[PDB]
RNA sequence: CAAGGAACUCUGCAAAUUAACCCCGUAAGUUAGCGAGAAGGGGUGCUUAUGUAAAAGUAAGCCGCAGUGAAGAACGAGGGG
RNA sequence: UCUGAGAGUUUGAUCCUGGCUCAGGAUUAACGCUGGCGGCAUGCCUAAUACAUGCAAGUCGAUCGAAAGUAGUAAUACUUUAGAGGCGAACGGGUGAGUAACACGUAUCCAAUCUACCUUAUAAUGGGGGAUAACUAGUUGAAAGACUAGCUAAUACCGCAUAAGAACUUUGGUUCGAAUCAAAGUUGAAAGGACCUGCAAGGGUUCGUUAUUUGAUGAGGGUGCGCCAUAUCAGCUAGUUGGUGGGGUAACGGCCUACCAAGGCAAUGACGUGUAGCUAUGCUGAGAAGUAGAAUAGCCACAAUGGGACUGAGACACGGCCCAUACUCCUACGGGAGGCAGCAGUAGGGAAUUUUUCACAAUGAGCGAAAGCUUGAUGGAGCAAUGCCGCG
RNA sequence: UGUACCAUUUUGAAUAAGUGACGACUAACUAUGUGCCAGCAGUCGCGGUAAUACAUAGGUCGCAAGCGUUAUCCGGAUUUAUUGGGCGUAAAGCAAGCGCAGGCGGAUUGAAAAGUCUGGUGUUAAAGGCAGCUGCUUAACAGUUGUAUGCAUUGGAAAC
């Protein structure tokens, strides 16, 4: 079994779009030249199963895919508590 | 202009046409499938898509698409 | 029957897109001009990358007409606008290619060029 | 087909071959994906050095060798332990 | 009233164009109210079906050169005193 | 273990802050002067401006018939293919206009892909039909031709028989949507050429055909991260966001479609502006790195300009087709033809960047069992002090 | 392509040198003419009747089949200061305050382990760069072998 996988930690902003939700991602890097650490945003999407509605601050993994269509692109791996 | 390209002009002229009469005849079957549905016009259908799944006409996984599609709405039952 | 000061179309490439008539030529009073007769013209309008800039004066022979002049013959030609060719003082076009259908009057007068480079003569 | 091909990698007047292992719808002295000994065929007896290495998992996984490539594979004794490996 | 379209003339005077309803679309400028119906375009007839409470609306079809088929409906743009 | 040089210049004179300039290399360089040879490399950076002219991918008779020609009394044998047919034509050449983005570098997954020639191995390479080039006759034009009616053969096409296993669904159970099994139903496969043998019967060899099972290979799709400036660019976007049914596509997918909702991106810079092919690399620097993307190589884009699609497995095709646009050329006024950013060469610009040169001898590619053919790819020669090095 | 090359092969010093500067930076100095005029110039600046700076002559030196000038890139330039700069008087602390976002932030214990460190694996085309070597009569040059770098993934560590 050699396909790949990126586990990247995010958190849900809004699903108000139908059965559909918006995650958000925190990569930590180092500037370039700079050598100071700062840390990013870049949201991803993954559409609702329906096994559990994600409210505001759930924080869930993300599994790589098929393109399933433009701009909704992963879908969720393993999903983590509220806090 | 090149010789060996007008040449090319002539063959293509006749097989267009001859490969053009089997597509309208695979899809005037296929119609003849939507109209009216039974064992023996998607069997026909088959056997049609096979007749051009031998050449280069229509593509191999078109057809195995369309004759899946077909048996789909065969399992209405 | 192009008469004075009748803006009218342009039937080659020297981008001259709407000229008005100026003078008919020939003799005093003359009012009309007719398949082949040749006037002078003042550009009105035309293309930025023209060899011709607005508001020259220039000669022009007249090539189709909408009201039409009957042939010796006994037919009718006619055509459904007013056209002319830019030609530069003695026989030849001021452009290189011409647009659309040049009457055959054309042919006794001169102008064998314009035939010469016309799409097709009626 | 992927062809045993020569390469003309060197000065004006003095060509010295690396035998390449390239596909046939690549042009000369290009890229390739494994690379085959090499050679000066100016200078004789025996400065046709080839690695064996990698050849033979070529030839046995679909190769075309050349009349020059030929020559090479003649004296090194490639056919004699290629097509009898074969069967 | 054919062709031309202000060449008339002291001046587009007079005459000519647009015109109703519905639908797109609307600039510069401004005292922020306006400009503005700005400008510039599209549809209307009949029949069936679908329309909803009526109708507008929508789909299909038919006819004529033409479908507020007649009658009644704003011609604008730019600059200046 | 690598390695770091300064100097002149503001003052009556001094220290400092600070700017300018020079001492070092490098160029796709050019200009002035001078100029002997050899070796090596390089030689439009301006106009992806327009082009006189010649050559740049054709091959195959052991595919076909037929034609022409030669030996032959004849039978026959040999040489070429105008045409039909096989492959090649999509590689190879050139240029960097466009493109600021999954275009590129790079790491990946394709449970989303396909891939003829090449590779392991298996089943068969049966029998019919109907057609058409060429030819002839005619119409018709100087020709390009075009059209009209008969004639043909094939490895050109089309049915038919049986499918080893496939292809797709039906049923049963297996494993952590994939894969494998069992049974059923439907369905589709060829082409023969040359040769040996064989009195024959028939058997076989080489070249060829289809269906199959691994691959090699190539192409395509997607994501990560990186990959310009600009806020004297604040909102941008309505197939845009998401779902449903269908179609479509090699495959995923608003890609399209009929229905529903208004969503989505955006200061961590959306959208816009201008800029630019990206990368390896070259020059410089001790280095962090600054800088151009030369020759060359991987990837990408293009073929007068803009669209469309056939065929091909692979093109939306640099010297294929259709259409339109612009330009040019030829003509017998009836009509046509073309797309030098291929190699040379011309015109213009520029200050400036070369021979209308030879050969497949070698590599190669393509075809052809084989002889062999084409190659302005390539290899060579001519020119240039343009650069490096050596010798006078 | 009779090609390079070889061969006591023929003859013969015969068949071949320019270029820039000379005040300093920066090695190289005298004379004649000119006399704020002609002209020179990278910077400082030279000449209004003794000019080592202008023009020439002689001489000298710096390179040399190339020498100079112009144009572009990096360096020197720590003159964009991450390595590696300052803000009283030399350019530079907003007139001051309340303050969202963001940046940074006391001590102690545990966990996880993104960063952080190290282990393996895969990968990062050739040429080119570096070093060795080989072959060109030797460098110019051609070729061989070795040589970094980054990323993904995987085993750990657990100071911060």
């Amino acid at each position: 079994k050699r396909n790949q996988r990126k586990v990247l930690i995010g958190i849900v902003k809004s699903t108000k779009n139908a059965k559909t939700a918006t995650v958000q991602v925190e990569s930590r890097f180092k500037h370039p030249l700079y050598h100071k650490s700062v840390v990013r945003h870049k949201k991803y999407q993954a559409h609702n199963e329906g096994e559990v509605l994600a409210k505001d601050g759930d924080k869930v993994q993300i599994v790589e895919t098929r393109p399933l269509s433009a701009t909704k692109r992963f879908r969720i791996a393993k999903i983590i508590e509220r806090a | 202009n090149i010789k060996s390209n007008e040449k090319r002009l002539r063959q293509n002229i006749k097989r267009n046409l001859n490969n053009k009469g089997q597509k309208t005849k695979l899809k005037t079957n296929v119609k003849n499938f939507h109209k009216e549905i039974n064992l023996d016009n998607l069997g026909n259908v088959y056997s049609q898509a096979d007749r051009l799944a031998r050449k280069g006409i229509i593509s191999t996984n078109r057809a195995r698409r369309l004759k899946s599609r077909n048996v789909a709405v065969l399992n209405k039952t | 029957m192009v008469s004075f000061m009748t803006r009218l179309n342009v039937a080659d490439n020297t981008g001259a897109k709407q000229v008005g008539i100026i003078k008919v030529l020939g003799s005093t009073r003359k009012r009309y001009a007719f398949l082949g007769d040749v006037v002078v013209v003042s550009v009105k309008d035309a293309i930025p990358s023209g060899m011709v800039k607005k508001g020259q004066v220039l000669r022009a022979v007249i090539v189709r007409t909408k009201k039409g002049q009957q042939r010796k013959d006994g037919t009718h030609l006619k055509f459904d606008d007013n056209a002319c060719v830019l030609i530069k003082e003695d026989k030849s076009p001021r452009g290189t290619r011409i647009f659309g259908p040049v009457a055959r009057e054309l042919r006794e007068r001169g102008y064998n060029k314009i035939l010469s480079l016309a799409v097709e003569v009626v | 087909m992927v062809k045993i091909r020569l390469m003309r990698m060197g000065r004006v007047h003095y060509p010295t071959y690396r035998i390449v292992a390239v596909d046939s719808r690549v042009k000369r002295d290009g890229k390739y994906i494994a690379l085959i000994g090499h050679l000066n065929p100016a200078l004789k007896e025996n400065k046709c050095k080839i690695d064996e290495a990698v050849a033979l998992e070529w030839l046995n996984k679909g190769a075309k060798p050349t009349d020059t490539v030929r020559s090479l594979f003649s004296q090194t004794g490639l056919w004699k332990k290629f097509v009898e490996s074969k069967k």
